[PDB]
């Protein structure tokens, strides 16, 4: 039944650089995560935006439309889990 | 066989500027995002600059932010660093790198030109 | 604000065929968000270690890299000659992109 140890955090980051959200999730069996931001479902495929491992998502090249709520969701049969934060890029 | 060469290196008086290149060859320049690093004379290395694969992205640390602007040519395949406000602590060997693709795709670069020296005062 | 990477030791001096571990700490958890690079001298760096743990192409599987959380190493297995550089971890994690000093490996 999964549980966040650690989720995202709020931070200020500048424009064109690189920051990550971090999830990280205890549970069994081990919890998937996803991302949403804005409550859509972030797209991995924009080639700036990576799920790295660690439940890490990364954002290259940093946009001011990057600033928003991201939120974290870690997943099991069982159920999920809900953690968010708000990004602020300038 | 993948090439990567860096020319335009030289000395310089503090303030000045300096336009250094790139030459590319062996491999499709238009796929890859670059790096810009360099080594201080204390072996230190520090990146410098990024591109994208378009050249439609740009980052630069704050240590050189404003003084150094990075671009490319797709199409005679080179990447170029011009840098204006040249201060000594800017002395170093500056480095040409690809970055890697990977899974995951993380930060890495897997080819470096042989670097092109820079000194800078007097 | 910016990640500080430091590494152990500066420099090492040791012996053909054995091991030999170098460390790299990071001033925050940066989830192996890590890369190693190998600098002989008079040469440009060259990709050793990504993402803290996986090894690059046409290098020797005698080096390993590991670590999780805030600290990392970087083994060398059987010394040798050729091995004689300097060895640079870097925080890929968010920028600055800030590598470690780097640590001189030197043969006895």
């Amino acid at each position: 039944g999964p549980v966040i140890r650690q989720g995202p955090v709020n931070q200020t980051v500048a424009v064109d650089g690189t920051f990550v959200l971090s999830c990280v999730a205890t549970g069994s069996p081990v919890p998937t995560i996803l991302w949403r931001k804005d409550g859509v479902l972030v797209s991995t495929q924009d080639s700036r935006i990576k799920q790295l491992e660690n439940g890490v998502l990364q954002i290259r090249y940093a946009k001011l439309g990057d600033t928003g709520r991201y939120t974290c969701i870690a997943s099991t049969p069982s159920g999920e889990a809900t953690w968010s934060a708000y990004i602020e890029v300038q | 066989e993948v090439q990567l060469v860096e020319s335009g290196g030289g000395v310089v008086q503090p303030g000045g500027s300096l336009k250094l290149s790139c030459a590319a060859s062996g491999f499709t320049f238009s796929t890859y995002d670059m790096s810009w690093v360099r080594q201080t004379p204390d072996k230190r290395l520090e990146l410098v600059a990024t591109i994208n694969s378009n050249g439609g992205s740009t980052y630069y640390p704050d240590s050189v932010k404003g003084r150094f602007t990075s671009s490319r040519d797709n199409a005679k395949n080179i990447l170029y660093l011009q840098m204006s406000s040249l201060k000594s602590e800017d002395t170093a060997m500056y480095y040409c790198a690809r970055e890697a693709l990977l899974r995951p795709a993380y930060y890495a670069l897997d080819y470096w030109g042989q670097g092109t020296s820079v000194t800078v005062s007097s | 604000l910016d990640i500080q990477m430091t590494q152990s030791p500066a420099s090492l001096s040791a012996s053909v065929g054995e091991t030999v571990t170098i460390t790299c700490g990071a001033s925050e958890n940066i989830y192996g968000a890590l890369t190693w690079y190998q600098r002989k001298q008079g040469k440009s760096p060259q990709l050793l270690i990504y993402g803290a743990i996986n090894l690059a192409d046409d290098k020797s599987s005698r080096f390993s890299g590991s670590g999780s959380g805030r600290q990392y190493s970087l083994k060398i297995s059987s010394l040798h000659p050729d091995d004689v550089a300097t060895y640079y971890c870097q925080n890929v994690l968010s920028t600055p992109f800030t590598f470690g000093s780097g640590t001189k490996l030197e043969i006895k």
